[PDB]
């Protein structure tokens, strides 16, 4: 999580994009007319979308918490299936 | 062509109500399996994707427009948290 | 309110998606060659997301606001003058 | 020194037990209180922040590194769905 400012970021930008990606930092952009924007990698911006999709449902939040304990318990089925 | 898969309970109990009632689903959630064989967890079809929050370890793949594969694996080894959204 | 650029594009239209991310809500992928794209949005936009992720990231405590939202938006609520 | 506030049940409860058991978070819950009924949902101290998803149309502020206090304004009216974390 690095914090930089317009100026700085406007110049080598793709220092700072291969920094978020490899790194899997975040920059924050500070403006002086107070409207700051964040920087991300799209892998981490997709990650969370879907990690918001999952728990959007609190049934479904639950369906994957007790799951995935399943499977750390070893409560869990093996088969082999014809794929 | 045959692979060992391990299941959670209920991700189990939703395949096999995809076997009974959606034989589109398990050929495209099939289908999904052996690309995560064949290339790893972050690599094919379906959009796969690393989860976050207590999720993390988990990647998610997309079996349609609602439907994730969660799953995980472990030496190679797939894991089967979730194949069916649960509203 | 996703918009999508390139990298030549984002070097010197720097205020003017950030600006548009913010008044608009919009947010800004920006595109490699290389492919290590960036998503840019607000600060505020960053903070919610990561503030609902952390709210629901605990299934007691999603199932707990769920119940509680439920709850207020059927009137079965508790309603009283606090000491502040 | 007044406020009329709706409580979700499990908020009052945790209220309640707050007033019984820990009063230096019933005084920083007040702050926020206060603070909402004179400057809105969005402005003044414990970071206020939309919340998304299934949140939509509520807000969190701090109360303190842990616990968020959960909270919508109806007309000037405050509705709290939660004043603390449930693990």
């Amino acid at each position: 999580m690095i914090i930089k400012n317009y100026s700085y970021a406007r110049q080598n930008l793709k220092a700072l994009m291969t920094k978020v990606n490899d790194d899997s930092d975040m920059v924050t952009v500070t403006s002086t007319d107070d409207k700051n924007v964040v920087i991300m990698s799209e892998s981490d911006y997709n990650s969370m979308m879907e990690t918001l999709y999952l728990q959007q449902n609190p049934n479904n939040a639950e369906h994957l918490a007790q799951s995935i304990a399943d499977l750390e318990r070893g409560k869990t089925i093996t088969k082999d299936i014809d794929v | 062509a045959r692979l060992n898969i391990t299941f959670s309970p209920q991700a189990f109990e939703d395949y096999k109500y995809f076997q009974q009632n959606d034989k589109k689903m398990v050929k495209k959630i099939n289908e999904l399996l052996k690309s995560i064989d064949r290339n790893g967890a972050l690599e094919g079809i379906g959009k796969p994707e690393k989860l976050k929050s207590n999720l993390t370890g988990y990647y998610s793949r997309r079996i349609n427009h609602e439907h994730r594969l969660v799953y995980t694996v472990d030496d190679n080894h797939i894991k089967i948290a979730s194949c069916k959204y649960h509203y």
